[PDB]
């Protein structure tokens, strides 16, 4: 069969079942900060003692 | 986008704890020296 221009424009993609929205975890506190600054924290806690 | 930071990291910072517990250990042998010293001293007097 003789095709004709796209009239519109799409592409595959994957559906899956919405997973519902989580909740914080336990440690929800400690992620204001990056895991990098809460080690370092330790470590000048240390240093300046 | 993801990192995971290694042994060898976990090396030089596990490297900081023992280091930072040896220069406590080093200031209480210089803190007990003098203290020894004194109290002969003091004994001589
Ligand atoms: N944005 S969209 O998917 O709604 C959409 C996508 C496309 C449209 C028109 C719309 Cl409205 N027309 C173009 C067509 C116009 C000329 C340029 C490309 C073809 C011929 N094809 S497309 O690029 O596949």
């Amino acid at each position: 069969i003789d095709f004709s221009k796209p009239f519109m424009s799409l592409g595959i993609s994957i559906m899956i079942k919405k997973p519902q929205k989580s909740k914080p975890g336990v440690f929800s506190f400690l992620d204001p900060l990056a895991y990098e600054i809460w080690m370092c924290i330790v470590f000048a806690y240390i240093g300046v003692s | 986008n993801s990192y995971s930071y290694g042994w060898s990291f976990y090396f030089g910072a596990l490297s900081f704890i023992i280091a930072e517990m040896v220069g406590v250990l080093a200031v209480h042998m210089f803190i007990d020296r003098h203290k020894q010293l004194r109290a002969t001293a003091r004994a001589t007097d």
